[PDB]
């Protein structure tokens, strides 16, 4: 059927950029809690990297990012933790919450939930992430 | 490219004008003076970002009429209707245009509301605080549109969950880039279902949108009040504005809603569509007869008042019984002189498995269906070339059924107006399996042609990648170029490609060195559906 880890995916990638344009103007701007906005450039970035890898899906052939042969591999070495999609919806909630106290990030926060949420959705499917080998 | 480069770059500059334009509206005239001291060059930035996604709001909607565009194409140069077939790609343009005009505008609207608590709440300097007093009191009204004393951040949270403006921006926010984050092509292409259903908080967004900017909290000073107060004047007395002759309290109001003026024909011309859509739903389709070929493929054959259709065009199929909301498309595998239509249906999911079910295939009535139209583009010009080398692989040997069924039409009825008279056919398949129907095809058109004596008609290869007659791995394209090139000299030749990208470099890389310069050359001009 429909495999909503794809989804999940390029939603998690544009909630980690979102989130990241958020804490730079934050940053930039001095917003009063800048340091909030600096957690989210942080957090955004490793949203970034983590999501960059598409998996390979169950059924048929799938596209690979651009230069995303080097990310598969990071990816790869920490086992489980990027695999599994109950790890990986619970590292994108918790990382979203510390962002919510800022405007300039909410919008970020609300974006890494709802991939969160997304995930969450193929965990219970039986889903995870198996990395595409060349 | 004529019109292409003619649309893109008088959009463009549009945007550019827009731009540039709305900007300046909002930063060189003393309207908006006091205002542009509140919120500093942070004022322009978020309003002529605001004008474009106006104009580009109205252009989203437009290239996506399904049933109005292909009514105008029916009535209005094949130079031309290739270029008119990317409307698209002018979607996808001005979508990632709206993403961008809106992400300026959004920040914009970040420092606006930051510096705007923040000067509520004394954490500012002496003048933006100054004016942030406006509005507490009787018979003046606020420049500041923060009026509530909450610390930042907590006050801009506050005005999001509480603005109007806000509230509408965060949902039509979220409701872009889920839209976008649903749309790219690996969404688009493997689960059609999500791409489709999210793109209906399209819906969301434009409500969201109209309603957005109801509230005019972004003020400027009104004509009357810049009238009797003279803002050079006035500007250092503000400790005293309204106790002396010549600076009375200024006065600022908030600029109607402009958006629905705009995005008002758009829907209008969306709804009616729809309703087109929905009454091409209503219309009659009686499905003479339903074949059911090997490895679960059902071949539809049916008639529709009415229904006229070219080589290579495809159609919109609903069966209200399976899916009350979707329309399937499929591509006419019936030659256009035939009485009915047919289609020639995969079973490979949900509505299609439902189809299959309730047809009575699956068993030892047949549901109401509906065809949308014939859609696509035509491949009318195989016809043209005397001789033509259509290759299709795997899945992409469907559209040629249309296509090869009619040129035995076409011999039987004229035998002169077909021009041509040479066809190479390739497939290139992992396997066979669920494309039977088409070597039975392949084999019935040379027989035909056998029979009927002009046994050079149709030759065909078909090329097992998974490894006349089979043959394994694919066709050695630069000898199979180079053969055609020995047998047909003096002539052109067009290579018609349903395959995937790799093998359309190839063929068009192929055609080129292959082609000869001299005008009595062969040349092969490559036509990629
Ligand atoms: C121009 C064109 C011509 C086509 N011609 C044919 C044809 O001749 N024969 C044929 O069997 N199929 C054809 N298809 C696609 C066919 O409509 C799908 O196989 C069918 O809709 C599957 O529905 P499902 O219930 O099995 O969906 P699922 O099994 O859930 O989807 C399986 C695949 O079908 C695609 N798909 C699902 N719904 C749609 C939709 N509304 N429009 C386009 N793609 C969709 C998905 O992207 C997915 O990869 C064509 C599609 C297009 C765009
Ligand atoms: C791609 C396209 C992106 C397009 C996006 C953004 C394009 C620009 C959006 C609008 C920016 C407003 C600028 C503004 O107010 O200028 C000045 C303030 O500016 C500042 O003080 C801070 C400047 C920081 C700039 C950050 C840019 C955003 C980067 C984000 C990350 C980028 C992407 C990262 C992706 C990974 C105004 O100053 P002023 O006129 O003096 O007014 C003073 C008024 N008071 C204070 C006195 C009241
Ligand atoms: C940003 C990336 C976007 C992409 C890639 C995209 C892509 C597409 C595509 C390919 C279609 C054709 C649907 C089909 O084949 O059946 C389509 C239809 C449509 N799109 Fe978009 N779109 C995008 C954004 C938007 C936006 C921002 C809006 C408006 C808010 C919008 C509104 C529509 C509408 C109304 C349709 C027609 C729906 C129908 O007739 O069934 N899209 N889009
Ligand atoms: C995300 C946070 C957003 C905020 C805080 C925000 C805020 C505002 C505000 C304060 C206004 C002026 C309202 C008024 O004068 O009454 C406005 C106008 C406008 N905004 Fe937004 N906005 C946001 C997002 C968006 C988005 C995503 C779009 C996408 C189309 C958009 C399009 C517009 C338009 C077109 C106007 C002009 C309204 C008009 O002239 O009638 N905004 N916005
Ligand atoms: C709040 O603002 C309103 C309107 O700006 C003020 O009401 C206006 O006050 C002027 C000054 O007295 C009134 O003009 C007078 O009109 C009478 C006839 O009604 C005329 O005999 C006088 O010579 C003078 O021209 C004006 O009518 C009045 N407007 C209304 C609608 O009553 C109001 O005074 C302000 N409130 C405070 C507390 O200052
Ligand atoms: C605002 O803060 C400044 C800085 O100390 C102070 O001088 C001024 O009196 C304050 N105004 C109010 C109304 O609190
Ligand atoms: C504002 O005051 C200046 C200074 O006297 C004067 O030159 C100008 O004409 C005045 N403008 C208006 C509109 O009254």
């Amino acid at each position: 059927q429909i495999e909503w880890a794809m989804w999940a995916n390029e939603q998690a990638l544009a909630s980690g950029l979102i989130l990241i344009t958020g804490g730079i103007v934050a940053t930039a701007g001095r917003f009063t809690q800048w340091y909030f906005g600096a957690y989210s450039i942080v957090a955004g970035v490793f949203v970034c990297l983590l999501e960059y890898p598409r998996g390979k899906r169950k059924k048929g052939s799938t596209m690979e990012r651009w230069g995303q042969k080097y990310m598969t591999a990071v990816v790869k070495l920490f086992g489980p933790f990027t695999r599994n999609y109950y790890v990986r919806a619970v590292l994108h909630l918790l990382l979203s919450v510390p962002a919510g106290f800022l405007l300039a990030t909410i919008l970020g926060t609300a974006c890494l939930a709802i991939a969160s949420g997304i995930y969450l959705l193929a965990a219970v499917r039986g889903e995870q992430w198996t990395p595409i080998e060349p | 490219e004529g019109l292409s480069i003619f649309v893109i770059l008088v959009w463009l500059g549009l945007n550019v004008f827009l731009f540039v334009w709305y900007y300046r509206v909002y930063d060189i005239p003393p309207k908006f003076f006091y205002t542009r001291k509140l919120l500093g060059s942070a004022l322009a930035l978020a309003r002529a970002p605001a004008a474009c996604l106006n104009f580009n709001c109205m252009l989203i909607l437009l290239p996506v009429c399904r049933n109005l565009l292909s009514f105008l194409r029916g009535s209005s140069s094949t130079r031309v209707r290739r270029q008119l077939d990317r409307n698209l790609t002018f979607h996808k343009m001005v979508a990632w245009m709206i993403a961008l005009h809106s992400a300026i505008h959004t920040i914009a609207h970040l420092f606006n509301v930051e510096w705007c608590v923040n000067a509520r709440v004394n954490n500012s300097d002496p003048y933006s605080v100054a004016l942030s007093e406006l509005g507490d009191r009787q018979n003046e009204s606020y420049l500041n549109f923060a009026r509530k004393r909450i610390k930042n951040p907590e006050g801009g949270l506050y005005l999001a969950v509480t603005l109007l403006a806000g509230i509408t921006g965060v949902v039509i926010t979220l409701c872009l880039i889920l839209i976008i984050t649903s749309s790219t092509k690996t969404i688009r292409r493997s689960y059609f279902e999500v791409f489709w259903y999210t793109h209906h908080l399209f819906v969301i967004f434009f409500i969201g949108l109209a309603i957005h900017g109801a509230e005019r909290i972004v003020r400027g000073q009104t004509a009357e009040s810049l009238a009797v107060h003279n803002i050079t004047v006035c500007e250092q007395k503000i400790s005293e504005w309204g106790k002396i002759k010549e600076c009375p309290i200024p006065q600022f109001a908030g600029n109607p809603p402009m958006t629905w003026k705009w995005i008002v024909g758009p829907m209008f011309l969306y709804l009616c569509e729809r309703l087109v859509r929905f009454w091409r739903s209503q219309q009659k389709v009686v499905i003479t007869k339903v074949v059911t070929h090997p490895f679960k493929t059902i071949e539809l054959q049916m008639k529709k008042k009415g229904f006229k259709m070219e080589v290579g065009q495809y159609i919109f199929v609903k069966c209200p019984k399976v899916s009350k909301l979707e329309w399937h498309p499929f591509t006419l595998t019936s030659a256009p002189e035939e009485d009915f239509f047919s289609i020639h249906i995969r079973i490979v999911g949900d509505w299609t498995e439902g189809l299959f079910n309730a047809c009575g295939c699956d068993k030892q009535k047949l549901p109401k269906i509906a065809v949308d139209g014939p859609f696509g583009t035509a491949s009318e010009d195989v016809f043209s070339y005397e001789v033509v080398m259509l290759v299709g692989a795997g899945i992409g040997v469907t559209p040629f059924a249309s296509i090869l069924k009619s040129v035995w039409y076409k011999y039987c009825n004229n035998a002169t107006n077909l021009k041509l008279k040479k066809i190479y056919f390739y497939w290139l398949c992992r396997d066979t399996h669920a494309f039977e129907w088409f070597a039975d095809l392949l084999q019935l058109l040379e027989s035909q042609m056998q029979e009927r004596n002009n046994a050079g008609f149709l030759s065909y290869n078909i090329y097992l990648t998974g490894w006349q007659k089979t043959l394994y791995g694919r066709p050695n394209w630069d000898n199979e170029f180079k053969t055609i090139a020995s047998q047909h000299p003096n002539t052109r030749i067009g290579v018609f490609l349903c395959g995937p990208e790799a093998l359309a470099e190839t063929l068009s890389k192929q055609s080129i060195s292959n082609s000869e310069s001299g005008p009595r050359g062969v040349h092969f001009i490559f036509n990629k559906e």
